[PDB]
């Protein structure tokens, strides 16, 4: 899933991801780099490590302004 | 025909608004 | 709150921004009238960087044309101190909004479902464009025991498109404004 | 009748179901639990349901009927960052959530079997509700 | 005999009418 | 806005206060019998 | 659940909610019982 | 006697009507002493039943009960956050209520079947005896009183009541300190029956509950003492027919708005009916719907206040009308709800972000994770979840059946109240058996017509 | 004395229209509601429904038809709030905040209560029994519940009945989405009861008018047999009466006239008394029957039943009335 | 000019409901 | 708006042609 367009709900897809890692990943946006979540600006060990396993489906393609207005990637209000 | 809109309207309204006055006074001369 | 239930007293810490009239230079800046009771207050919020808080207020003012303008600003101190900057207003309406016919952008139709495309194409295929805003914040009364600074604004801001349906106008806002530097 | 069968831990071993021990957690599912996991999701977040999809894809994976009833022992997080037996009723912590203080470890048990022996009888009419 | 309409059914009358055109109006403008 | 719910407040008095002195006028007595 | 001291009424307690429910039918019956004379 | 239809004019099933003539009255004593009794045996009987059902797992308000809360609000049976600490006292109440019941329904049974069918010495009473009905009504309303000013006393002296803002939770306390202020409690009387003010619906503390009732309590007992010493003055002679239809006419009135006054009171006040008991209002539902999606934003990191929903108005938090900090959404219209789990979020200007985001203290959150998913809807046979929604859940909210039964019985007793007051003036009058051949009124009135001369 | 003459003015029965003390609240009341709703119907602007700034255009100069115009219901953003013309700031944010449906409901609901007791009044200043009064209570808790009672059990005057004929078809289709009315037993019986109503208004004509005593010629009006105050019965009840018992059965046919006409009276009264009670319960959310998933299978499969089919419609509705107001899934009241 | 129709038909409605009261036929009494 | 033009010229005929017949009626019968 891409990093920088995806909000929290296709953050479940993955094995075990929800909802520190993606709260995190996303409450700081745009990423330039790829690997850019992998620094972790104020993320422990136990996140790092475990978003380090997981990079095969990162990316920093483009942040659409139609979903990034608001708290539209935590909530954008489809249950 | 660059002719006036509501002529058709001015022209029927001119023509029976009297029209069925007479037919009023004559129906209820007749009756 | 129960002596400010009902009366309205909301209407670097908390920094709120309470405009008192609204300019639209319609084609000059002639002033409206409020139409969204009293929600207006910009609040809790050398260069300052953008943050939390109620960095949005739509207010609809208003010839008889109700203009819905997003009212917001996303992006030493002495009685002269300003400053000058400029910010990014986002669409009035996220793309989850949907119109009278079913259609909207990240949820709804993609065309008119009433008819069967034409020249309803305009109003068919939604865009969300950020506008730019700029904003002159003037520092007139600095008191520093409590550690806090006022003064007024003035900003201008583009107005609401309707996803790209009819040309937004420019606001010109003023108001006081008040902050704690801490 | 392999609708009883269901996974019973994450070694890989189907343990079967007796048809009034699955009435009996079925029933219980609606005392207890469908004050908001009514229907196959939960009301206080609308992601977190009690599918087969999202069970499995729990880390660790709870769908399993040991994994589940230890999840009851201990609510932590889809990830199992922060044991929160705050937020959600917990077998331990009776005080917060009374409804459990009845339920022995058979309860829990027929509880944690009913919900993963119905989504091969449903399929779709549970995992989000038929729409 | 001569046909009548009574004052009652003169007024009886204008209000169908009236106010059946009201309801149809709006459909034949469509 | 003032002046309006004043004339509001007093218009509201005046027709409640005729209907109620006016039902304390007798209104019984007002029957064809007696 | 009511007292285990007093607990051997069982459907007593179940019937005394509906007991002045049957009092207005109980009318009906007493009137068809004079006829409604 | 006056026991047919012939001799007494009413039919078998307008019966009761024959115990209005002024020599039945032994027996109109006997139709309320043993209606009493039965007011008292349901008192008594339901609540047996709701002991006998009662479940300690589920709270009080999943059970369906409706007298459980209304004696726990007392003090009565329940101590720190609304835990039954004993089952005893409602068995008391209910078996207390079967007794006085019992002793009703003797008393009913007696004035009905043998004891004097005509009262006499100090008793006897005629509806047309104007003092006499204003001196009975002065004992009911000096009795009325001393209850009123009795239960001020006990919310006072002894045990207490259920202050659900009590601090924490909500303790039973016994008020020691109420509101003597006339400014305050008749000020009640003047707040608007709009939303925001919700005329008395609003009262929302202790002390102008049992300040209102210390109040009511004396002027109760100062009106009986003016009904029993003073006799109704000429000015009162020609109001109204002083009939006894006239009398019950006038309390269906007054009782029929009093009922929709209880079905404001328990729709939408959370203190006289605290939410531990009856369960949430819709509008404490609504805002702990919005807590609870607020509560899960943070953490995930979703900051709220810079957040838009779908039309650019606040996403979970947005400013009134007013201009207030209120939850957004369509929970916007419950702006006014005050519960009070929710009054420690509660700053100058209504939600500050301040003792939002790093307060919650834990059970805010628990008990608003509660009532989100214990709302006021459902069903006939008892579901919720919406209403479109699947039947597995078993319920529907005490508020919601009280609230109905009584605009209910507000609605009929309106209705009965226009009946009696139509039928009492026109039997006054002396035309309620039909017009006059002999002489029709409009036969000897001047026509309308204009025209006409 | 003047007052004394005033009196005797009110409640004169020579006014060509009773005025009475009922009717001295009245008029004024009509006055303001009538003004207000002619006024709004044509030319109010459009009205921001549901709180969000979305106008809802409902008036007959804002390119809007008889059909579908409406005097839009005021603002969710004020709830039950008191919204007069002067606890807003302008003449343009009332219209833009639905303030004129508030005039004309809150002048509306009073004048028919006030209409109610003048009806009680003219009975009593004519000598005639007192109840026409009673059987006008039951429209009028009809329009009370879908007008006071419903937005103050939902919590906003928003969910009121729109004043429009399109609004009233919105406000029937996500009542049975929210509520389920068809599935209500005291709709059942509103139904039954101006269904039969209907019936038996029918039936009452058709046999009154076929058992006519001859009085005139067939080239003319039936009508015309009948003199106004005459006292002689125009028609024959025995020949209605014995073409009615012969049509079903022996008792079943009323011989007599009044208990006729009070059962008359009674069956669409009582039941729309019922009706308006039905809006009332489901104002606190007390809905319908529900059935869904109510047969079961041997395995535990729903098997759908007609029920199913009416909530599957529902659910449709369900999903799209206010569509962009509802941040949360659950739609509560 | 849909307005128009709509406003002229609704006030043909009004008259005749004036008419209808005020210069009605009076019911004599046979 | 975009609605139909005989529309008004539809509604009008609609409701004052059966009218004046009404008319007609009543005052041959008053007359
Ligand atoms: C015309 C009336 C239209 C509005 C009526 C209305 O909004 O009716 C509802 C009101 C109750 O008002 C509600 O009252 C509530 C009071 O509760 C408050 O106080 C409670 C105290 O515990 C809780 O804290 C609760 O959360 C908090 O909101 C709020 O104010 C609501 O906003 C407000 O709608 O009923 C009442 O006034 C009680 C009377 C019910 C019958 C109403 C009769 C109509 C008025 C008679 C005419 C007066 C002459
Ligand atoms: C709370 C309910 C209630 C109560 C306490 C009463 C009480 C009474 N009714 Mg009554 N009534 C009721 C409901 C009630 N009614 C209902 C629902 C109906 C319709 C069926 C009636 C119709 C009715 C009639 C027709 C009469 C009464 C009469 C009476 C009185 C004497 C009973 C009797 O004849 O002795 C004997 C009872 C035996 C069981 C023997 C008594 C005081 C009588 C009366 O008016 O006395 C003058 C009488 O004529 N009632
Ligand atoms: C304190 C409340 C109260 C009291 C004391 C009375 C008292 C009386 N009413 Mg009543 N009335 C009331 C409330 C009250 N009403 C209400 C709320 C309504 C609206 C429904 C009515 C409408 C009403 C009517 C239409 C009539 C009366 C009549 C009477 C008189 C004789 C009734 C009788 O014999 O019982 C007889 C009881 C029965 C036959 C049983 C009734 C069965 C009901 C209809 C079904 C029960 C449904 C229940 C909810 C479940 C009596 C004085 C009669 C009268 O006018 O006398 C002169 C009569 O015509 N009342
Ligand atoms: C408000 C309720 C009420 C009222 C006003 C009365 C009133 C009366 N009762 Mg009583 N009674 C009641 C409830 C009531 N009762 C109850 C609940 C019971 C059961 C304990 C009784 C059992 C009862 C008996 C056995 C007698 C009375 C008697 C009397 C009369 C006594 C006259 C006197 O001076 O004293 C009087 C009219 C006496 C009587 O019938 O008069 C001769 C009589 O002997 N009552
Ligand atoms: C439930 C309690 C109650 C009831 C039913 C009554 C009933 C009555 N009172 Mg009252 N009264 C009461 C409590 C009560 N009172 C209290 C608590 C006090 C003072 C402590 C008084 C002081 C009082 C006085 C001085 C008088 C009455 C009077 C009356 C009689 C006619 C009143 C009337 O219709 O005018 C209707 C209502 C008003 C005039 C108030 C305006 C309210 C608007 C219209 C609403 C009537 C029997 C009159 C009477 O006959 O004397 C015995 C009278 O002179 N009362
Ligand atoms: C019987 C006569 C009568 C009655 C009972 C009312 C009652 C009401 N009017 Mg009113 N009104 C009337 C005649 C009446 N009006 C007339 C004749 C006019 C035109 C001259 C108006 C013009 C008017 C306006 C513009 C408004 C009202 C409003 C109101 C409501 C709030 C006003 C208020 O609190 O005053 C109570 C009485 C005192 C304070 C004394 C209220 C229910 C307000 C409203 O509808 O809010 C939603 C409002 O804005 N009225
Ligand atoms: C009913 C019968 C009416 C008969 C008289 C009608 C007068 C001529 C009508 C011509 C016409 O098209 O009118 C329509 C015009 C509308 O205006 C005209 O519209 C036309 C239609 O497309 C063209 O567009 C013209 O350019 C435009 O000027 O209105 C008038 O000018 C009528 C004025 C009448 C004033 C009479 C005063 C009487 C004093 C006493
Ligand atoms: C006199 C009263 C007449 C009331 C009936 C009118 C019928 C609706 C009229 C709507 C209309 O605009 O008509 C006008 C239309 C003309 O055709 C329409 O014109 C409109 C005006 O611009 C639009 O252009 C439409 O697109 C076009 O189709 O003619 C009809 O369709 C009327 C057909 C009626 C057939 C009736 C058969 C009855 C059988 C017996
Ligand atoms: C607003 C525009 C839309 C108009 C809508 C209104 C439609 C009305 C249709 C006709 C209804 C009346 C039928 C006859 C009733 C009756 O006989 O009354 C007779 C009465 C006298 O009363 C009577 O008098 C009679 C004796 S005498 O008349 O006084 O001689 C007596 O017998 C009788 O009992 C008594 O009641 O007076 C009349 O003469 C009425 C005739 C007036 C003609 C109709 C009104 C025309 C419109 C006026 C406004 C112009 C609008 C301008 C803008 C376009
Ligand atoms: C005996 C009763 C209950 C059982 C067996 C139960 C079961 C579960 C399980 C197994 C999960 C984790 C599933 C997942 O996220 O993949 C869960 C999550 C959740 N439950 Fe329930 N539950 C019960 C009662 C309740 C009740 C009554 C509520 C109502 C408040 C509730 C609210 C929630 C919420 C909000 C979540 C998601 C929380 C998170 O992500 O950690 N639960 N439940
Ligand atoms: C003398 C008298 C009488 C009578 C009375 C009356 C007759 C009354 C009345 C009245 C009336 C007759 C009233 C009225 C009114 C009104 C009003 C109050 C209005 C309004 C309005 C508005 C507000 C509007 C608005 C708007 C809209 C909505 C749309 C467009 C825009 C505008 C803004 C325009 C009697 C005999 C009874 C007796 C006593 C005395
Ligand atoms: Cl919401
Ligand atoms: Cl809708």
């Amino acid at each position: 899933i891409d990093v920088n367009n995806t909000n929290i709900a296709a953050f479940r897809k993955h094995r075990g991801l929800y909802p520190t890692i993606a709260g995190k990943v996303v409450s700081n946006a745009p990423y330039d780099s790829i690997e850019d979540i992998l620094d972790i600006p104020g993320l422990r060990e136990v996140e790092k490590d475990r978003l380090q396993k997981n990079m095969d489906i990162f990316t920093i393609s483009d942040p659409v302004p139609a979903l990034v207005e608001g708290a539209d990637r935590f909530n954008n209000g489809v249950y | 025909m660059e002719t006036n809109k509501l002529g058709f309207v001015a022209s029927v309204l001119f023509v029976f608004v009297p029209t069925v006055f007479l037919l009023i006074l004559y129906i209820q001369t007749a009756s | 709150y129960d002596d400010i239930r009902g009366s309205g007293l909301a209407n670097i810490r908390s920094l709120c921004l309470q405009p008192q009239t609204f300019l639209v230079e319609t084609f000059r800046f002639v002033e409206g009238k409020l139409l969204t009771r009293s929600s207006f207050t910009l609040d809790q919020v050398l260069t300052f960087v953008e943050q939390g808080g109620f960095d949005f207020q739509p207010v609809t003012v208003q010839n008889g044309d109700r203009v819905p303008l997003l009212f917001t600003v996303k992006g030493t101190i002495r009685p002269s101190t300003r400053f000058s900057g400029s910010f990014d207003v986002p669409p009035y309406r996220t793309s989850s909004f949907i119109d009278p016919k079913g259609r909207g952008l990240a949820v709804g139709y993609d065309a008119a479902v009433g008819i069967p495309r034409e020249a309803f194409s305009r109003q068919n295929n939604k865009s969300f464009k950020v506008g730019t805003g700029n904003i002159v914040l003037q520092v007139d009364r600095v008191n520093q025991s409590t550690g806090e600074i006022s003064g007024s604004f003035e900003s201008q801001q583009p107005s609401d498109t309707d996803f790209g349906s009819k040309p937004a106008m420019t606001v010109k806002i003023l108001g006081q404004f008040y902050s704690r530097i801490t | 009748a392999n609708l009883r069968t269901i996974p019973l831990n994450e070694a890989g071993d189907t343990v079967t179901l007796s048809l009034e021990e699955f009435t009996r957690g079925q029933q219980k599912f609606n005392n207890a639990c469908a004050i908001c996991h009514l229907g196959g999701i939960t009301k206080t977040n609308p992601n977190v349901g009690l599918d087969t999809e999202s069970l499995a894809g729990a880390f660790p994976d709870r769908n399993n009927l040991e994994g589940l009833v230890d999840y009851l022992h201990n609510p932590t997080t889809y990830d199992g960052l922060t044991e929160i037996s705050e937020l959600h009723p917990s077998t331990k912590s009776s005080d917060i959530y009374p409804k459990m203080r009845n339920l022995t470890e058979d309860d829990l048990r027929a509880i944690s079997g009913h919900i993963l022996l119905m989504p091969k009888i449903r399929g779709d009419q549970w995992g989000a509700g038929k729409t | 005999q001569p046909v009548e309409l009574n004052r009652t059914s003169l007024y009886l009358g204008l209000l169908v009418v009236f106010v059946t055109g009201l309801l149809f109006s709006s459909y034949f403008f469509n | 806005m003032v002046t309006l719910k004043i004339v509001v407040y007093l218009t509201v008095s005046f027709f409640v206060g005729l209907f109620i002195f006016g039902f304390l006028s007798g209104d019984p007595a007002r029957n064809p019998s007696g | 659940e009511l007292p285990e001291a007093y607990r051997a009424f069982g459907p007593l307690i179940d019937v005394l909610p509906i007991l002045p429910i049957f009092f207005l039918l109980l009318a009906f019956v007493w009137q068809a019982s004079v006829g409604f004379r | 006697p006056g026991y047919d239809e012939a001799t007494s004019g009413y039919a078998w099933w307008a019966g009761n009507a024959r115990l209005i003539t002024p020599e039945l009255t032994g027996r109109f004593l006997g139709a309320h002493v043993a209606h009493a009794g039965l007011v008292a045996l349901w008192a008594g009987g339901m609540l047996l039943f709701e002991v006998s059902h009662f479940n300690l797992s589920k709270p009080m308000y999943e059970q369906g009960c409706i007298l459980m809360p209304h004696i726990a609000t007392l003090g009565i049976g329940v101590g720190q956050s609304g835990e039954i600490t004993s089952m005893f006292p409602f068995f008391a109440i209910g078996v207390a209520h079967l007794i006085g019941s019992a002793v009703l329904g003797i008393g009913g049974m007696y004035h009905a079947i043998k004891g004097p069918e005509k009262l006499y010495g100090f008793f006897q009473f005629d509806w047309t005896d104007r003092a006499k009905v204003a001196q009975i009504l002065g004992f009911h309303i000096a009795i009325l009183g001393i209850f009123a000013l009795l239960f001020a006393a006990k919310a006072m002296y002894w045990g207490g009541l259920y202050d659900p803002w009590a601090p924490g939770g909500g303790d039973v306390r016994l008020v020691t300190n109420p509101t003597l202020d006339p400014r305050i409690i008749f000020g009640y009387l003047i707040k608007r029956p709009t939303g925001g003010e919700g005329w008395i619906v609003s009262v929302n503390n202790l002390e102008d509950i049992i300040g209102g009732h210390i109040w009511i309590g004396c002027i109760l007992i100062a009106g009986g003492i003016w009904h029993i010493l003073v006799p109704p003055l000429r000015w009162t002679y020609n109001l109204f027919p002083w009939t006894g239809e006239t009398y019950l006419s006038q309390s269906l009135g007054n009782v029929a708005g009093q009922a929709f006054i209880a079905a404001a009171f328990i729709w939408f006040n959370n203190t006289a009916y605290p939410s531990v008991f009856y369960g949430p209002t819709v509008p404490e539902s609504s805002q702990a719907q919005s807590f609870v999606f607020l509560m899960r934003d943070q953490g995930m990191g979703a900051d709220v206040a810079s957040a838009q929903g779908p039309t650019g108005l606040g996403k979970y938090l947005q400013r009134s009308p007013t201009g207030e900090i209120i939850f957004g959404g369509e929970t916007m219209r419950f702006w006014d709800a005050r519960a009070p789990w929710l009054e420690p979020l509660r700053g100058k200007n209504g939600l500050d972000l301040d003792k939002l985001q790093h307060d919650v203290q834990p059970w805010q959150l628990r008990r608003a994770a509660e009532y989100m998913t214990h709302s006021p809807i459902g069903s006939l046979n008892s579901v919720a979840g919406l209403a479109t929604e699947s039947n597995a859940f078993n319920y529907v909210s005490p508020r919601t059946w009280l609230a109905s039964a009584h605009f209910i019985f507000g609605f009929f007793f309106l209705v009965g109240h226009l009946w009696h007051a139509g039928r009492a003036r026109a039997a006054a009058a002396g035309f309620e058996t039909g017009l006059d051949r002999e002489d029709e009124p409009v036969l000897s009135m001047a026509p309308i017509d204009p025209s006409l001369r | 004395s003047q007052w004394e003459r005033f009196c005797q003015w009110i409640t004169s029965t020579e006014n060509r229209l009773y005025i009475g003390w009922f009717g001295v609240l009245m008029l004024p009341l009509l006055g303001v509601s009538i003004t207000v709703f002619v006024t709004a119907f044509i030319a109010a602007p459009p009205v921001d429904i549901d709180g969000i700034r979305e106008p809802l255009s409902g008036s007959l100069l804002y390119g809007n038809n008889i059909i579908t115009a409406a005097v839009v219901p005021t603002s969710n953003a004020i709830g039950l709030h008191f919204y007069p013309i002067w606890e807003a700031a302008t003449l343009d944010e009332w219209l833009y905040n639905g303030g004129p449906y508030q005039m004309i409901a809150f002048h509306y609901i009073p004048a028919l209560l006030c209409y109610l007791g003048r009806e009680w009044e003219l009975s009593y200043r004519l000598g005639m029994r007192p109840w026409i009064c009673i059987a006008y209570s039951a429209p009028v808790a009809a329009t009370i519940s879908v007008f006071l009672i419903y937005p103050i059990g939902q919590g906003s005057f928003s969910d009121g009945l729109p004043m429009g004929i399109s609004g009233t078809f919105n406000f029937m289709f996500v009542f049975q989405a929210e509520h389920n009315i068809l599935m209500h037993p005291f709709h059942m019986l509103g139904v039954a009861g101006v269904l039969g109503g209907s019936l038996f208004c029918a039936m009452h004509g058709s046999l009154v008018t076929s058992s006519l005593v001859r009085e005139t010629s067939d080239s003319q009006s039936q009508n015309e047999g009948y003199k106004f105050g005459q006292e002689e019965e125009t028609y024959n009840i025995l020949a209605a009466h014995g073409y009615f018992g012969r049509l079903i059965f022996q008792y079943a046919s009323f011989n007599n006239s009044r208990q006729l006409h009070f059962f008359l009276a009674a069956w669409p009264v009582v039941c729309i008394w019922f009706v308006a009670l039905g809006i009332s319960t489901m104002a606190f959310n007390l809905n319908g029957f529900n059935f869904n998933h109510s047969v079961l299978d041997s395995q535990g499969r729903v098997l759908p039943s007609w029920a199913d089919v009416v909530n599957r419609a529902s659910l449709g509705f369900e999903v799209m009335h206010e569509r962009n107001a509802h941040n949360f899934p659950l739609d509560l009241a | 000019m849909e307005a128009v129709a709509y406003i002229l038909i609704f006030a043909c409605i009004i008259g005749t409901l004036f008419f209808a009261i005020a210069f009605r036929e009076p019911p004599k009494i046979t």
